[PDB]
RNA sequence: GAUUAGGGUUCGAUUCCGGAGAGGGAGCCUGAGAAAUAGCUACCACUUCUACGGAGGGCAGCAGGCGCGCAAAUUGCCCAAUGUCAAAACAAAACGAUGAGGCAGCGAAAAGAAAUAGAGUUUUCAAUGGGGGAUAUUUAAACCCAUCCAAUAUCGAGUAACAAUUGGAGGACAAGUCUGGUGCCAGCACCCGCGGUAAUUCCAGCUCCAAAAGCGUAUAUUA
């Protein structure tokens, strides 16, 4: 009862659950990025909505204000750090132009497809969740892992994975047992 | 993949000499690639004994480890005392019992609660 | 011709609004106690009751059927009400002297369309769910 | 008479429904692979009628 | 706290602070502090043991029990941590007490993360969980998670049967002029409306749509 650990909600369901324009865009986003459900889109809506709302508050504030120099250089920093904005985009008006496919390109499911470690985007989500990709010699099993810019150089196969330098996986190993009893 | 005997290397991060309580306290991280399972605390105890040159390998105290996700390494807290007689003095009973030497467990507390309520009625030498 | 300004006219505006909120049938129902003392459920939902008798309530024009519904007497306050039994069949799952779990249906106690004067609904009979008996997920005890 | 329905006629149509059984039909993929199956048919395999029915007695 | 452009409209028994109460109502003693209730005295309402002389009760403490209801868990393990008390550091024949408080069992209140497959030329190749288990690790002790199937030497997917559901398909509102049945009947339908022998609406089969380890419904309440 006396537990003060915090928790909040990360996604929000849309108003108007049957919009034929919206339902067609989100089925493209579930196909082009290999997503499980519409809720994984909807947290990328709320992630980007909160960036689009704070950056629109800071432009109400003048320049050489304390809450715009601090904390406006923080939101441009995390866009440059996670690959949301390339380094030319530094004016804070580019956060207001970010889209949901700009955030979905930074998921570990997408880079493992774009770096070339997997044939399809549904090949990438299997290999993450089946413990094959290490970001910095750290096995990451989360597909919604947002990859930073500095982490792109070091994505490879895991050192414990059978595809890397680890022991052979199940279908070879249970076949290597069946050839052993004979 | 190339098969080799699984090697444990051991590292101490933030070290501190505690002149109070007569000990050296630190956190110790163990890297164990190609290992099968988790490294036992007893095997970390002898390898941390050689790295600090302690005269008796059982005066090292190593409690709770947390294996890192993905494998490859653990990290826990470490304690090395100046004396083994100082170990039996300042360690808790539960870490002593995990090292073998320690006091055997008391009777279950529900029993000593009921007997003490029965003695609240009595007065003489009976209780 | 409507309202008053004036920088010191707030007591007039506070009194003016508190009387005109009583004309709001949502504000007046949320702030008077005839709302719950006459509600057959005690200002709550899903009240239990005992089935007394089966009624066939004929539908309103332009429809024409008879709606299969039971009259139940609630346990929490002993109020007799008539409640509808939803689905094809389903008075075959209700006998007299059965405990039934009765919710409202729809419109906050305002008699969903065809059925005249019935504003409650059977949810669960003999502590097993009535829609589970229809789809034959499970069957009645005893 | 005035009323043509009775409480005795309860469950008339559901009793005389002819009771067809469902067929075998191997399972569809679940979860992320079912969204892959939705996407490939409505986009990659080219008004757009999502459930076009074969011609019946209306023409 | 919920919702909110702005102005607001609501909820706050509930973890922190304060106030009040210990079955109702009094009155006290002792103490630095009580009008104390795991203190006392009395009455009222219930109430337990009796060898009939008498003697006791107070769970709005923690587990539980019966009722009451639409509606809420274990008569669990422990002081290891957080603290409190105190004649009191720990250790040595030689472990202070703690239903405070932790810990675990139940637990779809509500929240995070996430499987139910991938890849290729009918036909194969790789995967790794769910799950079984340890030299062990966690833990006060277990549990969980984490790590692991040799380090000389560790089990395992194919219908991967290890099988996704809940509500819909006239309109709003996304998705059938399909087939069978019934014939203002049975039922559906929040609202508009369906059903009167060719039912886009009922009962079903198929096929689709929506959200998905969730999804209906009811009553409050904000937009
Ligand atoms: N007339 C009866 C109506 O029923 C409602 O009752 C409930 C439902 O009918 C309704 O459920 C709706 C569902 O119909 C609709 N198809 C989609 C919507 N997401 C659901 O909403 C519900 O489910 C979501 C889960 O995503 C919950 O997060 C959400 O809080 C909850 N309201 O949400 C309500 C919560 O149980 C209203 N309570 C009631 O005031 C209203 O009058
Ligand atoms: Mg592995
Ligand atoms: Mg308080
Ligand atoms: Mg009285
Ligand atoms: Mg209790
Ligand atoms: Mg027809
Ligand atoms: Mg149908």
């Amino acid at each position: 009862m006396r537990n003060y650990n915090n928790f909040n909600r990360v996604w929000k369901a849309p108003r108007r659950p049957f919009e034929k324009e919206r339902l067609d865009r989100e089925m493209k986003l579930c196909g082009q990025y290999g997503l499980r459900c519409k809720r994984e889109i909807w947290r990328v809506n709320m992630t980007l909505s909160k960036m689009r709302r704070t950056a629109r508050l800071l432009l109400t504030l003048p320049e050489n204000h304390p809450r715009r120099l601090l904390e406006g250089s923080a939101i441009m920093r995390r866009c440059h750090e996670y690959g949301f904005l390339d380094e030319e985009k530094d004016k804070l008006d580019y956060v207001l132009s970010l889209t949901v496919p700009d955030i979905l390109e930074r998921r570990l499911q997408t880079i493992v497809f774009k770096a070339g470690l997997a044939k399809s985007v549904h090949h990438a989500r299997v290999l993450i969740q089946q413990r094959h990709i290490a970001v910095a010699k750290q096995i990451v099993t989360i597909p919604s892992f947002i990859v930073r810019v500095s982490s792109e150089r070091h994505i490879a196969f895991a050192d414990a994975s059978p595809f890397g330098n680890g022991r052979p996986g199940r279908v070879k190993r249970v076949r290597a047992k069946a050839a052993k009893r004979h | 993949f190339q098969k080799k005997k699984a090697e444990v290397c051991i590292r101490t991060s933030q070290f501190k000499v505690n002149k109070l309580l007569n000990r050296k306290q630190f956190i110790v991280e163990v890297n164990h690639p190609h290992w099968c399972g988790t490294v036992p605390t007893q095997l970390i105890r002898k390898k941390l004994a050689t790295l600090y040159k302690v005269p008796d390998a059982s005066q090292v105290s190593l409690f709770g480890f947390k294996t890192k996700f993905g494998g490859g390494k653990t990290t826990g807290f470490g304690l090395i005392y100046d004396d083994l007689a100082s170990l039996k003095r300042f360690e808790p009973n539960y870490r002593k019992t995990r090292m073998g030497f320690g006091k055997a467990r008391l009777p279950a507390r529900k029993s000593v609660k009921e007997r003490r309520n029965r003695n609240k009625k009595l007065r003489g030498k009976a209780k | 011709m409507t309202k008053t300004n004036g920088q010191n006219a707030a007591r007039k505006l506070v009194r003016l609004r508190r009387r005109n909120r009583w004309a709001d049938k949502g504000w007046k129902r949320a702030h008077t106690f005839a709302a719950k003392k006459a509600n057959p459920f005690g200002g709550s939902s899903h009240a239990k009751g005992i089935v007394l008798e089966k009624i066939g309530v004929g539908a309103k024009q332009p429809n024409s059927a008879i709606r299969k519904c039971v009259r139940v007497q609630l346990i929490k306050n002993d109020k007799k009400i008539i409640a509808f039994v939803p689905n094809d069949g389903c008075l075959h799952f209700i006998e007299e002297n059965d405990e039934v779990l009765v919710s409202g249906f729809g419109r906050s106690g305002h008699a969903v369309g065809d059925i005249p004067g019935v504003r409650f609904k059977i949810v669960k009979v003999s502590s097993v769910g009535l829609y589970a008996l229809y789809r034959q997920k499970k069957e009645k005890p005893r | 008479g005035k009323i043509h329905g009775s409480l005795a006629r309860a469950g008339k149509v559901k009793n005389q429904t002819p009771k067809v059984a469902k067929q075998e039909k191997p399972k569809q993929p679940r979860g992320r692979a079912l969204k892959r199956l939705k996407y490939t048919r409505r986009f990659l395999s080219k008004k757009v009628h999502m459930n076009k029915q074969p011609p019946g007695k209306a023409g």
